[PDB]
This record gives C-alpha cells, structure tokens and sequence, in this order.
RNA sequence: AGCGUGUGCCUACCCUACGCCGGCAGGCGCGGGUAACCCGUUGAACCCCAUUCGUGAUGGGGAUCGGGGAUUGCAAUUAUUCCCCAUGAACGAGGAAUUCCCAGUAAGUGCGGGUCAUAAGCUUGCGUUGAUUAAGUCCCUGCCCUUUGUACACACCGCCCGU
C-alpha cells in the first residue's frame, strides 16, 4: 500500500522522539523514519537537533550512512 | 520542526492544486509552463528562502511569488530565459502558462494546419512531424 | 482581426528594407538573407513583380512556375500564384499572409500519403 | 549557354569530390596518410607500398 | 591514464594554447606545431569526500511536441548538427525461447582511429575499476575415428511397391 510518512512533527511524534529514541541503542535516520512514520529528511534533522543538544552520540557519519546511539 | 499552526495542505494558484508538503521549489513545478530552472530564478528573484514547505509560506509570499511570476521582464529575469520569447502575432516576449499555454499550444497548430504547411498536415493526420522514421517505431496507439 | 507579423502589418513589411525584414525573421531565414540571395532568387522575384503588374484590377496574376523549393517567402510575395515543382508535377499555391517566413517546398507535398492495403505473404 | 551549365554544380566537398587514384571509384576510399585508394586496391598494393602483416 | 591523429599532387577541407565579448551554443583578435619540440604534465569518465531528496511513475526515465538563438554549406523544408526555456509518454526487472564468456577475464566507465564541409546509438583499438563460478563430462548440440549393415553411388532431399 501507499506509506504516507510525516513532514513535520507533531505533538504526539515530537513526544515520541523525545522520549523513546534516545533508547534505541540503534539510531538510523531509516530506522527513525521507519519506526516513526517520518520521512528521511525530518529524521535527518531530528537526528541532528538530537545530536546537538547532547542527548545521542555519534558512531560515524558518512554521506550514504550515519550512525547515533545511546548515551552510556 | 514541528508543524506551523497555520499550514496549507492543499494551495490553490492559478488554478492547480499545489501540494503543501512538497519544497517550495518542486512545489510550484505543478503549474503548467514552470519547471525546475524557471522556479528556482522565480524563488532566488522573490528572496524566500528555499528549505522551507510550500504550506510554511505566508500570504504575502504567496503573491509575491505569483506576481514575480506573472512579469518575469519587470523582475530583471532575462529574454532566453522565457518559453515564448519573439511572438508570431504580437512580437512580445513572456512567459504562459496553464491555460494559456494550452490555447497557445492550439493556436500553434491552427496557423499551420490553416496555411495547409506540411508540419501542419503531419499533426494533423497523427504522424511524426520532425523527421524521424516510422516504419518500426511509434506502433504504440495505431490499430 | 488585421494581420500583423511579429507586431507589424503588411504595409509597414512592404516599406521595410532586408535589413529591416532581418530582425524580424527567425535564425535561419536571418542567417539565409545575411548570406545573400543569388541571380535564380532575383529572377524569380522579378517575374512575379512583372506578373502582378499585369494583372486586371478585379483579377489574379497570371501563375509563375518554378523548380525553387527553398525560396523564403518574402512579404512582397503576398498575392501571387506560384507553381512550385515537387519532382512531378506543379502545384499551384496562392501566397497568404501567414504564410511570411516559410519556405515554397512547404506547400507543394513530395509525396503521397500513404493508405495501407492488405499485408502480403512474405509478412509474419 | 552551355559553357556555363556543364559541370556547374560545386564539387569542392562530400564523395563526388574525391576517387580513388587507381580504379577511379569512390567507394571505400581510404584517406588517411593521404593514401586516397580504395580499400580494395590498398589490399591489393599494400606490399608495394610497405605495410606489413604483424598480427 | 593509455593507444593514436594533426596544416593534404588533383584537393577546396588540420590540431589548437592565450586575451577580450556573450548566460550558452558561439564570435573576434593574436601565437605554436609538417611534430618525444605545439595542443600536452593529454587536470577523461567511472571512482572518492560533502550537500539536498526520501519509496511517491518521485528531484527515477527522457520519448513526443511549442517558441527562440547559433554554426556547416551553393542550398537545412521531409526538422544536418549544436544551445536555451517550456512539455513530461511507455517503463516498477520482462512468457515460450535464446547468446557470449575461465583472470587483469566477464561486466562497469570513459578516450582515440575509420567514415567526416556538417558527424556516432556502428565498427576498430586503448586504458581505468575489477569479480562470482570451474580445473569436469559426453547428458543436449555438433564434429571426428573404429566396427558393423546396405537393393544407396546425382550417394536418405536416395532407392523403391501397390491401388
Ligand atoms: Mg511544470
Ligand atoms: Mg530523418
Ligand atoms: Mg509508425
Ligand atoms: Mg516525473
Ligand atoms: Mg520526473
Ligand atoms: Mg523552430
Ligand atoms: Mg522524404
Ligand atoms: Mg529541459
Ligand atoms: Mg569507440
Ligand atoms: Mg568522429
Ligand atoms: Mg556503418
Ligand atoms: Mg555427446
Ligand atoms: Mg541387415
Ligand atoms: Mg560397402
Ligand atoms: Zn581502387
């Protein structure tokens, strides 16, 4: 079927990001995308406002891939 | 990133339905007679900035887009750039668009179906008008 | 309702020089005049010209023929009967208006259209 | 008169301006080195000109 | 990167550096090369690093058409070729069947030569990135040998019997 995916966040996906990625101990911007019914490019910057206030680190980043995971 | 509360879906511009989810630069490509070159000059000439949805627009933007649009010459937007530079009829040059472009398109072939000239004679009976053979390709829609 | 080509009338493009005409024509006539028109042009030119001076007031000119099929139709031309060559036969055309810019060959078809009979046996 | 229209047509460019210079034909002809022969006629001379089979 | 070409008996038609103009196809000047000497240290493309897009016949794909501009030609219409706006078709991996290939090979990616006034979706060469599988068999196809049968020798597309 048609996979209708978000744009721009709402109040219940913002809180979902806010509260249950940081947990993933995998974050993909396909992953968030995915899990979240989000498109890539809001992943993409959700993941970078994420990685910016400090709450994710960062593995690796490359322009085909990048890779976030948990805080320890 | 959260939604404005003020966000357009659906826009109605010259009478195409635009989609609001889409960037403001393949947004407006829906309209008929723009494409990706004209609507990139048309964004960077009316100084919005192009990370942002078509539905993130305010009004005011809005029309400010279409009148750039309507009067490329007034907006600095140069000759060659235009689809319909050096009119048959009038001499002048624009840019047409949805409706007016599909009368035009018309009108086109009218003055040469009129006139009895062999491109005119080739639109009308349906077959290929610049040249190309037709004895193995262009079967797709004959009996 | 009146002609204009390109924003001007009839009148005007009759008191125009080639110059003038250059501008208003598109790349390839443009190009055609700057390289010049030859004697065979000219003769035609002058034929037609002695033609329509001859003609009654109320009627047509007399019907020039010729085998120049890559003649630009120029608007001194808006009136006449030209019998244009096309391999076999010629075709009478009458210049119009509309028709400033185009070639004669354009008008006189080299070829008929095709009607399809019944395909034969060496056809799969 | 006829002086004129003999031979009038240009023949400075295309195939008709250019023939091989032993069987006078002007298909096939082999321009580079400025051999101007036909391919035929190379095959035949090529020899006596010092082209050699090596592979 | 590599292989190569470059001013021609008739024979008109060469390869181009640098400066300026134009947004581009191009136009003006002014120089080198008959060549390991000049184009040229041939700043090639895939590839590499970032940016945007986000499963939507979509920013995939680029067919078909409209309007303009320029080059080759004696001549471009039945569009020579090239450039710019606009238009945006089928196509979501392909039935029966079938081709080529064993290592710097297959495939991907560009560059020369031939044709060439204008000129490559063809061919002939050259590099660059670079594998999976196999070190066997006579099952299919075909071709060779040996034995064997023949009433065939125009040689099975043969010869030949009866209504
Ligand atoms: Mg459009
Ligand atoms: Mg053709
Ligand atoms: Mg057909
Ligand atoms: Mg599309
Ligand atoms: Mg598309
Ligand atoms: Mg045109
Ligand atoms: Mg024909
Ligand atoms: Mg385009
Ligand atoms: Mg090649
Ligand atoms: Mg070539
Ligand atoms: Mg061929
Ligand atoms: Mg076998
Ligand atoms: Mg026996
Ligand atoms: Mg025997
Ligand atoms: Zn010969």
């Amino acid at each position: 079927d048609k996979l209708n995916n978000l744009v721009l966040f709402d109040k219940a996906t913002y809180d979902k990001l806010c509260k249950e990625v940081p947990n993933y101990k995998l974050i993909t911007p396909a992953v968030v995308s995915e899990r979240l019914k989000i498109r890539g490019s809001l992943a993409r910057a959700a993941l970078q406002e994420l990685l910016s206030k400090g709450l994710i680190k960062l593995v690796s980043k490359h322009r085909a891939q990048v890779i976030y995971t948990r805080n320890t | 990133l959260v939604i404005p509360e003020k966000f357009q879906h659906i826009l109605r511009v010259l009478n195409t339905n635009i989609d609001g989810r889409r960037k403001i630069a393949f947004a407006i490509t829906a309209i008929k007679g723009v494409g990706r070159r004209y609507a990139h000059v048309v964004l960077r000439k009316a100084d919005i900035d192009l990370t942002k949805r078509a539905g993130e627009l305010t009004e005011d933007e809005v029309e400010r887009v279409i009148t750039i649009m309507q009067n490329p010459r007034q907006y600095k937007i140069p000759d060659w750039f235009l689809n319909r530079q050096k009119d048959v009829k009038d001499g002048k040059y624009s840019q047409v668009l949805a409706n007016g472009l599909d009368n035009k398109l018309r009108e086109d072939l009218e003055r040469l179906k009129k006139i009895r000239a062999h491109r005119g004679l080739r639109h009308f009976w349906g077959l290929r008008v610049r040249g190309q053979h037709t004895k193995t390709t262009g079967r797709r829609g004959r009996t | 309702r009146k002609f204009t080509y390109r924003g001007v009338d009839l009148d005007q493009l009759l008191d125009m020089s080639y110059e003038q005409l250059m501008q208003l024509y598109s790349a390839r006539q443009r190009r055609r005049l700057n390289r010049g028109l030859r004697r065979k042009q000219h003769s035609l030119l002058k034929r037609l010209r002695k033609a329509k001076k001859e003609a009654p007031p109320m009627e047509k000119p007399e019907v020039v023929k010729t085998h120049l099929r890559d003649m630009i139709i120029l608007p001194e031309m808006v009136g006449s009967m030209v019998g244009v060559y096309n391999g076999k036969t010629f075709n009478q055309v009458e210049i119009k208006p509309e028709m400033i810019g185009h070639y004669l060959g354009e008008f006189s078809i080299t070829y008929k259209p095709v009607k399809h009979g019944r395909p034969g046996i060496g056809a799969t | 008169g006829h002086q004129q229209l003999y031979w009038s047509h240009p023949r400075k460019f295309g195939q008709g301006s250019r023939s091989c210079r032993v069987c006078s034909n002007r298909h096939g002809l082999i321009r580079k080195y400025g051999l101007n022969m036909c391919r035929q006629c190379f095959r035949q001379y090529a020899k006596d000109i010092g082209f050699i089979k090596l592979d």
